[PDB]
């Protein structure tokens, strides 16, 4: 009856520091507090925190950021902290008017503050990348991680970065609130045509959907195999035990084909990547090259015309 | 036909409706009672499709739909080319989906694991028993369901959701979106982990469990373990997939106007309704 | 048999929906009420009384 | 099952001790409702 | 006519705090039953009696 | 009351007493937010009113 | 019992819990008689 | 006063002491933001008006 | 009893020292009141 | 009085001094920025105002 | 007694420097604000 | 005063340092921006329109 | 007592130093208040 | 200038290099974005301007 | 102290080579204002 979803015992005992390949020991911080709630779900310890050279320049850039943003919405609130409140998500960065371009020259309460705020989100995001290369250097690992952020970043850089200088506006960009991104994509599907219409559109949802299937799928499996050990999957892989094999077979007398204990995070790490991949190379298309998807698709097919 | 490690798993029970009939493989693939089952019900369905290929005129793939009944009939039968159709690929495609979760539970209980994967699918034929079903049923016609056509089941999502105004101001829309993206997040950091420890610098020796708690420790400062990311992702995707659900249960059952207008509730609250600044005063 | 964890969450639904039409009426909103009974549930749940 | 037989009987006349008195406060509380206000 | 019983069954802590909460949410619920009729609302016939408003 | 500490020894008094305390909070609070709903007996609006504060 | 906690201790617990409910309840009598002088709700 | 000395027997002077800066705290920005919501008894606007600031 | 450790001194203690302190902020607010109320009375 | 020094034994001095300066500034930020909101007491506008600044 | 742990004769000190730290403050605030209702009464 | 010294034997210097700088420049940036967002005392409007460059 | 390590002669040399950056500090921004009022008062 | 030195005693040189080249960088930045948002001090526009390159 | 290692005469020379650093780009920043504010006065 027990689904292994919820831990029923929690035992503790000293923190675990963690390894010593090559990091240097001393950009480390100590272990922080013990939870009992992440205790019931995962693990219970915090800590302890790698913060070197790019961590402090990550948290610096990205402090600013937010701190540009969270001012800019204090101005629009009128310093008022009730109005701050109340109209917390209708604020908004806004980049430049379409008549500035690609121009620095925009005044700061029109856009040039979106760009100050854009300059630090920029390094912040580059720099907390290469942490990870880095962090994922120091302990002998590989640089998958950091080879899947770069297709997130692709994504990101495409939306903020490349694609508005390819159209010549900073205007094409996305503003910095929380219904006015949102109010954004809807205009971008408007002013494309339909971006369902957009077949790159389509694969990222394909591929979204992928995400969320397979990964429903291996957490069940790895949770239904986990009464042999199968969650240690680590050594699974270096020593092949029953609850590998049961997986491998439920598939296979499933759906006719399974994978491994390795090839399944191979599986994981395209089925993602390859969303926030697609996504970039169909929102780069759109108004360089299609204007109107629905009329692309009725040319090609896909549409009744 | 067997893998090199197979021969002893295939055993004589954990069946559900049958015994020895129907317990056999062919191929790779177990056929139990509901494989056959499974079988008839997607044979049927793809048929039926081509079928309504063959009367609605087209060859292209992706301009073949099966569109449901017209509002006219309501919660009644329709013509076979007028909606009925689309009304008997849908009881296929529901016999399909359930055969195949019982399959499944007959799989687990023949290998011994637990029934989370079965669950799991639960989830999903729920979704889509929703859009197909349960909000047809509430709104009281069947055409309020969506076409089986590869981009004409896009046009169902797009005009479903500009009745409403923009449909992310939806706020369980909001959250099935988070979890989605979350879900996405999460597969990538675990598949991306996993493999660099398994794969670790050319000549190096293989990492351990110790060497990923210390990646994530070092990078966020907090590791959620392996049984931890497994019940993460497992929870996540059906979390997204159950706020999808009610957000779309709601939709046309409870909610009627713009939901944009919903978010009005918070800005009207009266501590703060007539305070004269911001964006709404 | 019902465990201890089970019966916080069924008097914690309850309370929940109680105090919840209790401060939703002494408060002109139902935001007030959901907020105030959505506090106590999780506090009341969050402490197993074993 | 922790409880014995006169532990549930002592048990059981304290709380309907407190019950009939509860019942008692309720009694004299409608009444004076209902000379204030009949229904 | 036992009826004593029931604290075998139940632990008695589970009914007590049950039935507290259930007759603490039943009493509230009359009051505020009475305070939305126009009638027996007795603050605003108090009001009424002594023309407050 | 002739033995009611048979509850004492039954709950855990720590548990009996921050239920208690949050209960009355609350029903305190709750009462006050009933008072002051109704304009007959908004305390605040009847001293405005009475000493013409507008 | 089970909190193990015994008759006497659970006899004095009970008194000076029955007192602080009496102190309670004088302050609340005397702030009910204070409004009521102030305005009567009857 | 006279036994409440032995409510510390049971609970822990920290858990309280901090329940209770927090609870006084809480109550003491709830009743001031309810005097300021009010338009009497508002002391920013009513010396604005008192003294023609606008 | 056993549930703090503080003994029958230290819990009498403890609470006379918390008494004075209610006392002094319970004084304080009470002036508070007493000025807010020649200023502007709410009865 | 004379022996509150004792509340140092409950608390950990640097826990209560973190939290304490928190409290303090994020305090005085909140009542600057409601008298800021204000449009009396808003000293930038009543100087630009005195000084005709626009 | 002492739960964080300190002796009565630390915990003196530190409260000695405590009142005076806090003195302080509330001194430079007494003047702030006398300043600012000279300037500025809001009463 | 002459005693506050102790202060150290309480926080590491190093986190209270680096704290200290974060707070200072944080509120300086602050202040700067809300002088900025101000038609008065925008020292770069001002000089515009003193000597007309615009 | 000495939570961080530090004694008392430590400490003091160290407030010292910290005191002596404080007034340098505080006398720039007390010159920089004066210039920007002579420049602008804003009372 | 007087006993500053010994701040080399409490901190770790590389990581105060490291943090003044970022700030630094940073700050110098931002300063210029902020001049060539302003219509004025913008050197590129008004050398355009100046010259009528547009 | 013990939290760095360096002892009075390496920090003494540290600070010596900071220092000249410092002055360095702080002559550099007042010859960039002062031929800025020739050009272009903000005040
Ligand atoms: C004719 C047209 C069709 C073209 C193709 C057709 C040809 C036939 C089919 C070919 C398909 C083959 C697919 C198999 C690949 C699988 C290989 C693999 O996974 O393992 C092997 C190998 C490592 O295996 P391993 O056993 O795990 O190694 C362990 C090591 O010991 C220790 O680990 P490590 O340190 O060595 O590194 C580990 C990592 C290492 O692998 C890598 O190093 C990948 C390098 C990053 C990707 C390169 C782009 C970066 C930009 C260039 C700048 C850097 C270049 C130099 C890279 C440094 C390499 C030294 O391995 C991984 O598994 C990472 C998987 C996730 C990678 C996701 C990368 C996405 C980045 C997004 C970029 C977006 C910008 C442009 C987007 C497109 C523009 C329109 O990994 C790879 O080789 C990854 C290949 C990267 C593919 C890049 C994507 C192509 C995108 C094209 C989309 C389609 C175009 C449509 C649009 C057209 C517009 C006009
Ligand atoms: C979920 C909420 C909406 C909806 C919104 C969208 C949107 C928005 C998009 C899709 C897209 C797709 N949808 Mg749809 N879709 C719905 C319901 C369904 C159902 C169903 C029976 O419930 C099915 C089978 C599909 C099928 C599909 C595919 C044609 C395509 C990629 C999905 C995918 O890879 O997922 C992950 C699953 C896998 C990776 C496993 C493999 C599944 C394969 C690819 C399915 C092929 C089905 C085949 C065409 C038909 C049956 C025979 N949709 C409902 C109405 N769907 C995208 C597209 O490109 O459309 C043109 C797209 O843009
Ligand atoms: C009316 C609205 C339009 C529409 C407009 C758009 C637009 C416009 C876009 C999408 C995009 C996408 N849409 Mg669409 N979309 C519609 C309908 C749908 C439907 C549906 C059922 O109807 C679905 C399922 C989808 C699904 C999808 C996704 C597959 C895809 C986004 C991937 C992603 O993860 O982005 C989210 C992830 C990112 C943006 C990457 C972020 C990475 C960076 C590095 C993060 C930095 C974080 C910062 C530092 C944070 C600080 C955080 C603190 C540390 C906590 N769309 C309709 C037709 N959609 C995108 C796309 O790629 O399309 C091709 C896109 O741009
Ligand atoms: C495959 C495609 C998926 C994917 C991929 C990956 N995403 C990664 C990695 C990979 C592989 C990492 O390795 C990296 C990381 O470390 O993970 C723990 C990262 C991160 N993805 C974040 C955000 C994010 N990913 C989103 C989407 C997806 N990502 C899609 C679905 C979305 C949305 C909108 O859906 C959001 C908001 C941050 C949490 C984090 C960068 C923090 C940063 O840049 O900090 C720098 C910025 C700051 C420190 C600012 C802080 C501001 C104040 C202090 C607050
Ligand atoms: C809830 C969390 C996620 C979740 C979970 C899980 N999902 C599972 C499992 C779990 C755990 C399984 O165990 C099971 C499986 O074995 O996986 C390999 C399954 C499966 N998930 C499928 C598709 C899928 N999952 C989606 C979504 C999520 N899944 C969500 C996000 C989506 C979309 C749109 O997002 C799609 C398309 C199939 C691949 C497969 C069923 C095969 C079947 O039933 O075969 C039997 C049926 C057939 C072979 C065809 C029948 C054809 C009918 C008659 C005609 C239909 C026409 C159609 C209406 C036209 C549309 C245009
Ligand atoms: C809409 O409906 C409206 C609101 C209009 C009306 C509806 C109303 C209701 C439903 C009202 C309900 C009112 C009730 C149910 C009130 C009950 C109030 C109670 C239960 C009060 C008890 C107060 C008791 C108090 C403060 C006890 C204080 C005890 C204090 C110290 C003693 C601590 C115990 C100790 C010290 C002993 C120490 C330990 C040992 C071992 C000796
Ligand atoms: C919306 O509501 C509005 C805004 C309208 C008004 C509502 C308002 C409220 C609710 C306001 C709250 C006001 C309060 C309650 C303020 C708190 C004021 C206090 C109590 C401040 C404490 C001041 C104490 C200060 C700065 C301490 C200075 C202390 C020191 C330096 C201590 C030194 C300690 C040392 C050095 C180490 C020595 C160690 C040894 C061993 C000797
Ligand atoms: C919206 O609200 C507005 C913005 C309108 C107004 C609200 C305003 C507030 C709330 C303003 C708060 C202002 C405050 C709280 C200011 C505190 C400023 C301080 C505390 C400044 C400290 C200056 C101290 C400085 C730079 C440090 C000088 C320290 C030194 C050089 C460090 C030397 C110490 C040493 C080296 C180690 C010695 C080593 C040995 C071995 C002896
Ligand atoms: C909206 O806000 C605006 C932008 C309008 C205004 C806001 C403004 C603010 C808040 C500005 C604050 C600016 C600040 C805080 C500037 C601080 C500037 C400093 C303090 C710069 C220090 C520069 C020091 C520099 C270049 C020296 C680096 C020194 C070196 C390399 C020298 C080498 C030292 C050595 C090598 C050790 C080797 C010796 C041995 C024995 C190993
Ligand atoms: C009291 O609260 C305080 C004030 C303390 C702080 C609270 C703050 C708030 C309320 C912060 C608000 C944060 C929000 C609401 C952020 C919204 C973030 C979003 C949602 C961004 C959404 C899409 C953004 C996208 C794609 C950005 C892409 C950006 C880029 C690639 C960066 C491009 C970099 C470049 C443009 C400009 C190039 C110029 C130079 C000099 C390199
Ligand atoms: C409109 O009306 C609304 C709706 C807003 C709500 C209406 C009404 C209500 C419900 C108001 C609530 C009023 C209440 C219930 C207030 C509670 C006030 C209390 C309980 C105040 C306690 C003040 C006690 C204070 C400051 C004591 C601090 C004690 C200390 C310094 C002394 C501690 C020092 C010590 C302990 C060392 C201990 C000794 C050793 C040996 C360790
Ligand atoms: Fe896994």
């Amino acid at each position: 009856e027990y689904q292994n979803i919820f831990s029923q015992v929690q035992v503790r005992g000293p923190a675990d520091l963690g390894m010593t390949e090559d990091v240097n020991l001393a950009n480390r911080s100590g272990v922080g507090p013990f939870s009992t709630l992440l205790g019931w779900f995962g693990n219970a310890q915090l800590g302890p925190i790698y913060l070197g050279s790019l961590g402090v320049l990550s948290l610096f850039s990205g402090l600013m950021w937010f701190f540009t943003i969270g001012i800019w919405f204090w101005y629009q609130a009128g310093w008022n902290p009730a109005v701050f409140l109340r109209d917390l998500f209708f604020f908004s960065l806004e980049p430049p008017a379409p008549e500035y371009g690609l121009s620095f020259a925009a005044p700061l309460k029109e856009g040039g503050l979106w760009l100050i705020a854009s300059f630090f989100m920029f390094v912040a995001v580059w720099s907390w990348w290469g942490r990870t290369y880095l962090r994922a250097q120091a302990l002998g690992m590989g640089k998958h991680t950091a080879w899947a952020f770069l297709s997130a970043i692709w994504l990101w850089m495409v939306l903020g970065f490349i694609r508005p200088i390819l159209m010549g506006s900073w205007s094409e960009a996305v503003p910095y609130g929380i219904f006015s991104h949102l109010d954004w994509t809807n205009n971008f599907s408007l002013v494309h045509g339909n971006l369902f219409y957009n077949p790159f559109h389509g694969l990222s949802i394909a591929f979204l959907y992928g995400s969320a299937l397979l990964f429903a799928m291996h957490g069940a499996t790895i949770l239904a195999v986990s009464r042999f050990g199968g969650e240690r999957e680590l050594e699974q892989i270096a020593d092949r035990g029953t609850a590998a094999e049961r997986a491998a077979l439920f598939w296979r007398w499933t759906m006719g084909f399974n994978a491994t204990m390795e090839g399944i995070h191979r599986w994981a790490i395209w089925m993602a990547v390859l969303v926030t991949l697609t996504g970039g190379i169909g929102i780069l298309l759109s108004g360089t090259v299609v204007d109107n998807w629905y009329v692309w698709g009725q040319n090609h097919g896909m549409a009744p015309l | 036909a067997l893998l090199s490690f197979e021969r002893k798993y295939r055993v004589p029970g954990g069946t559900l409706v049958g015994g020895n009939l129907f317990d056999f493989w062919v191929g790779p693939f177990y056929v139990g009672f509901f494989g056959v089952a499974t079988f008839f019900f997607a044979a049927l369905g793809i048929i039926l499709i081509a079928w309504s290929a063959v009367l609605q005129g087209t060859w292209n793939p992706q301009l073949i739909s099966v569109y449901p009944p017209a509002l006219e009939y309501g919660l009644g039968g329709a013509p076979l080319a007028k909606g009925g159709l689309w009304q008997i690929i849908t009881i296929c495609a529901t016999g399909a989906f359930v055969s195949w979760a019982l399959r499944e539970v007959e799989i687990c209980r023949k290998l011994g694991i637990g029934y989370h994967i079965p669950f799991a699918f639960a989830f999903a034929i729920l979704a889509y028993l929703t859009l197909v079903l349960f909000r047809p049923v509430m709104m009281g016609a069947w055409g309020y369901a969506f076409p089986y056509g590869i981009w004409t089941h896009l046009d169902w999502v797009s005009n479903t959701g500009y009745t409403y105004g923009n449909f992310h101001y939806n706020p369980a829309h909001m959250i099935a979106i988070s979890f989605f993206f979350t879900n996405a997040l999460a597969l990538a950091l675990h598949g991306a982990l996993v493999l660099s420890a398994a794969n670790p610098e050319k000549g190096k020796e293989m990492r351990t469990p110790d060497h990923e708690d210390t990646f994530f420790r070092d990078l966020v400062g907090y590791s959620i373990g392996t049984l931890g990311i497994h019940r993460l992702g497992l929870l996540l995707s059906l979390s997204a997939v159950f706020f999808s659900a009610l957000c779309m249960i709601i939709t046309g059952t409870i909610w009627f106007d713009q939901w944009v207008d919903w978010w009005q509730w918070w800005v009207k609250l009266p501590w703060w309704a007539n305070i004269p600044g911001g964006i709404n005063g | 048999e019902v465990s201890e964890f089970a019966f916080r969450l069924m008097m914690a639904a309850v309370i929940f929906v109680g105090v919840g039409i209790m401060f939703a009426f002494a408060g002109g909103h139902w935001f007030v009420g959901l907020v105030v009974g959505g506090l106590v549930a999780a506090f009341f749940a969050a402490t197993p009384n074993s | 099952t922790g409880l014995t037989d006169e532990q549930a009987q002592e048990l059981h006349s304290v709380y309907m001790s407190g019950l009939w008195l509860f019942s008692a406060v309720a009694i004299v509380a409608h009444l004076a409702v209902y000379i204030w206000r009949p229904w | 006519s036992k009826f004593y019983k029931i604290w075998m069954i139940f632990d008695p802590r589970r009914v007590f705090v049950a039935q507290g909460v259930f007759l603490f949410l039943l009493a509230v619920m009359i009051h505020l039953i009475l305070l939305s009729t126009p009638s027996y609302n007795w603050l605003e016939i108090s009001a009424a009696k002594y023309n407050r408003v």
